[PDB]
């Protein structure tokens, strides 16, 4: 119910960009993770992840150290993740796209495979879509679906990557309601995003990094005193 | 200076494009003295001269490609880094890019000149010896080529970025090679100098689309 | 099924990229007249013995590209499976390509392939079970018999040099760049399939397996690709 | 696209296919 | 010195998307044009830069119509244009890069085209560094020098596009000194963006696109009143 990644560094092709990084969130927290571009907001992001491995350092997640592997089986051991842009599979049906994760779900049985199907459809209050092709959506919607395809995969700690990343301030008051949705049930979310200052109002522990180094943490209230924060 | 730029920068990647396509004619000539020695009566040990001062057959035949696919390349990296339309929108105009484009097509066109009638019979008669009407004018519509393609290439280096870079230099690469094979077709056949007005065509064509935004309708 | 996806959507583009690239080669083919005579209409799967592994890498690259590119490997990448499991796939959908290739070795193109030159009245290809003990007394048929027996096989290889470097060196790079890098490792069929033949009929003191090392180079090249990065 | 950028790219490269057939 | 467009529009494909569309500014002015996102910010936005054509309307500057006229024109009469990603010369110096715009400067004599430079180069804080290819800056030294561009072609009306493109916030107190500065030597700018919550700090008056229409005459105060913004 809690990972760990200490000691994170990287470095490409003999230059250090991300170096002896370590976060710690738990269950049921939103976990920042912010910075100047170019610095270690992404590489110290996508190392957790696994799209790039790592050159150091331990990622551990309940005792089981998982640095070797990549993500290929970290969705298996609970690793949620969705990209930056769109993910829907486009050319697919939205109830098969919805239990498209939920084939690989090898511990289950076939008629769950409409259980955690149809309870998860119903959830987001989208279920008057159960025949539609993938192009047929709206960036306020295609949302809410690409969020449903990852639930599916049962993971303890979904890391989202800047969702609102493109959309007009007076739309990410329901982008909010998903996060504290996801937040209810107590899986963890870890986010990094660029605009600073629209995430600082949901968030709880607000890591920042730059130039590769931890610089200041703790809580929001707590961190808008630093010099070396500026 | 701002001409200085292009120049000593297309030239910097004229010869990339250049190396890459003086040995990619090699290994389809070199499979034809092994592919065809086996098959068509060409000894062995004379490739050294046949494949070595056998380059005027080709390198007659690149020079308005490598000039050419040398300066669509090195527009192609210059409109989408948005770098033209700072300088687009600056207070020059798109006749920079033309001028520019004659300069360095002197630098090919007096190699294209001194290879058609120098370099030729230093093959064609100090090599062609062994050591071991019927006209042609195909070598004036070759010349004529070089200060032709680079002055109508400069119009047709767009992007428009949601397309790729590839599909938008491929109506350049595919007008060249229009151009660039009626020239052999109507070497063959015979109502010879007849093809005189097919390089007057894409000539008009070279200023009808160079200049098609300064005119009202 | 998304495993009757990923096959459905190499399905689609290699029947596309190889009708729209045999027809023109096809159109081509008005060369005998330099006007009633359907000889090109009567020779269409005799390219495709030859005319079709380029195409299963282009296709099996540009429509993979596009499945690839939209940010959507990434998604069935942490969504429980494995790089395996995704190259099994290719693989789900290899075996009616391969077995389709072979049928026209011998039943359909040589048998239309006999009356080709017949009809137009006014390497001595015959099939693999009648050139099979035709060279009874070796030479260079005798290599055209190897070459043309896994011939077919190249066609699974050539899937997985598709597949290679679309998880390596060439992933993160635009559209257009896909079909000239899969199409110049298409282009190299020529150069190599035409040389090796008479380096081995010359040169090659072992003369019957001088076809299987253009198949062959594909390969080392595509377990470099896979098993060296990570 | 455009509606004459999705024509060009048809007739012009018709017009360099079965051209190259002339002299094949 | 005052530009003013009226009555603009675009259609496509049977589709419009722009109708009476009637902003100016004057000398010494910061205008705004934020808005939700495709709904017609681009594309007002480009209508007076004219990368893309005009269908209907005009825009004059002090009785002189220079609608029709490309950007060959506009860079003439006080038109300065600065793209949205990095637009720097690329491998090229620094005091050479301000020297390329100077050539067409003909009404300003060749003698000072070596001497306004130098001073040029002093108010943009630039002259730490003199010779130094292009590779090596930061988005944030380059950025003063991508404004000095422009700058150095004498206009009367900078156009700017999106000089918030995802910096961190203590850059942001960097160009908004800049843009403070340029609007004390009479150049009025207009300016578009989506991050709203900093656009409306360096403003006068802006303006608002919700698929055409135009809610927004007026200050920024009028903001935080108005009821139809949602
Ligand atoms: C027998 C072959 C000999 C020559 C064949 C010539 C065929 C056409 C001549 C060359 C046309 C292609 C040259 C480049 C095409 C467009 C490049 C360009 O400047 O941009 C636009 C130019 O527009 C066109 O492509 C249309 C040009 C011709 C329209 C149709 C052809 C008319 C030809 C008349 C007779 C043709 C007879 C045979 C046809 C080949 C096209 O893209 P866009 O408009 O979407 O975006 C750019 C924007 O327009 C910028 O302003």
């Amino acid at each position: 119910a809690t990972l760990t990644a200490k000691n994170l560094a990287k470095a490409y092709k003999g230059r250090r960009v991300v170096e002896d990084v370590s976060l710690t969130v738990n269950s049921g927290e939103i976990v920042g993770l912010l910075g100047p571009n170019g610095a270690g907001k992404t590489t110290t992001f996508y190392m957790v992840v696994g799209i790039v491995p790592r050159d150091a350092g331990n990622i551990i997640i309940d005792d089981d150290d998982i640095s070797l592997l990549p993500l290929h089986a970290r969705a298996r051991r609970g690793i949620g993740y969705l990209p930056q842009e769109a993910s829907i599979f486009r050319r697919l049906s939205v109830y098969d796209n919805l239990m498209a994760v939920l084939q690989i779900r090898d511990d289950l049985s076939a008629e769950q495979r409409e259980d955690r199907a149809n309870e998860l459809m119903e959830e987001f209050h989208i279920e008057h879509l159960r025949d539609s092709m993938g192009q047929s959506l709206s960036g306020g919607e295609r949302r809410r679906v690409e969020i449903a395809r990852a639930l599916a995969a049962n993971p303890k700690f979904i890391l989202l990557d800047e969702p609102f990343a493109g959309v007009d301030p007076i739309s990410v008051i329901d982008i909010k309601r998903i996060i504290e949705h996801l937040r209810d049930s107590g899986l963890g979310v870890l986010i990094t995003d660029h605009n600073v200052r629209e995430t600082l109002a949901v968030c709880e522990r607000a890591y920042i990094v730059s130039q590769g180094h931890l610089i200041a943490h703790g809580t929001p209230t707590e961190i808008l005193q630093d010099e070396h924060v500026k | 200076i701002i001409i200085r730029y292009l120049v000593r920068e297309t030239l910097k990647s004229q010869l990339a494009i250049l190396f890459i396509l003086l040995l990619i004619f090699f290994c389809q000539k070199l499979v034809r003295i092994l592919g065809a020695a086996v098959d068509g009566d060409i000894p062995a040990n004379l490739v050294l001269s046949l494949l070595g001062l056998g380059v005027p057959e080709m390198a007659q035949l690149i020079l308005p490609l490598s000039l050419f696919l040398g300066l669509l390349m090195t527009l192609g990296k210059l409109y989408t880094e948005s770098e033209i339309t700072v300088m687009h929108a600056c207070g020059l105009s798109k006749a920079v890019l033309v001028k520019a484009a004659m300069i360095l097509a002197v630098f090919t066109a007096i190699v294209a000149a001194v290879n058609v009638m120098w370099a030729g019979p230093w093959s064609s008669r100090h090599q062609d010896e062994v050591l071991a009407r019927a006209e042609l004018n195909w070598r004036i519509t070759l010349v004529f080529t070089v200060f032709m393609m680079a002055l109508m290439v400069v119009p047709l280096s767009v992007v428009n970025p949601r397309q790729g870079r590839v599909l938008s230099m491929l109506p350049a690469m595919l007008l060249y090679l229009l151009f660039f094979l009626i020239q052999t077709s109507l070497k063959s056949n015979d109502p010879t100098l007849w093809m005189w007005t097919v390089n007057l065509i894409y000539l008009a064509l070279a200023i009808v689309l160079n200049l098609w935004d300064t005119v009202p309708v | 099924v998304l495993d009757r996806y990923i096959g459905k959507t190499i399905f689609t583009t290699i029947m596309m990229t190889l009708f729209m690239l045999v027809s023109l080669s096809g159109i081509i083919k008005f060369v005998d007249q330099l006007g009633a005579g359907m000889y090109t209409l009567l020779s269409v799967p005799k390219d495709v013995q030859i005319f079709f592994p380029m195409a299963a890498l282009l296709g099996a690259l540009l429509g993979l590209g596009m499945l690839a590119q939209r940010s959507e490997l990434v998604v069935m990448q942490a969504s429980g499976f494995t790089r395996m499991q995704v190259a099994l796939s290719v693989m789900k959908t290899a075996i009616p390509l391969v077995l389709l290739t072979m049928a026209i070795g011998e039943w359909v193109a040589p048998q239309g392939e006999q009356m080709a030159r017949n009809y137009r009245a006014q390497p001595d290809a015959l099939s693999i079970s009648g050139l099979h003990n035709y060279v009874k007394y070796a030479g260079r048929y005798q290599l055209n018999m190897w070459s043309k027996i896994f011939q077919p096989l190249s066609v699974a290889v050539m899937m997985l040099m598709a597949l290679s470097f679309i998880f390596g060196p060439l992933r993160s790079v635009p559209m257009g760049v896909r079909v000239v890098t899969g199409i110049s490792f298409g282009f190299v069929f020529y150069v190599l399939d035409q040389i090796f033949g008479p380096l081995t009929l010359v040169y090659g003191i072992p003369p019957i397996i001088g076809a299987l090392l253009p198949s062959a180079s594909f390969f080392l090249i595509s377990l470099w690709l896979l098993m060296r990065k990570s | 696209m455009s509606k004459a950028r999705r024509w060009v790219i048809i007739v012009l490269s018709l017009a360099v296919l079965v051209m190259i057939g002339i002299n094949m």
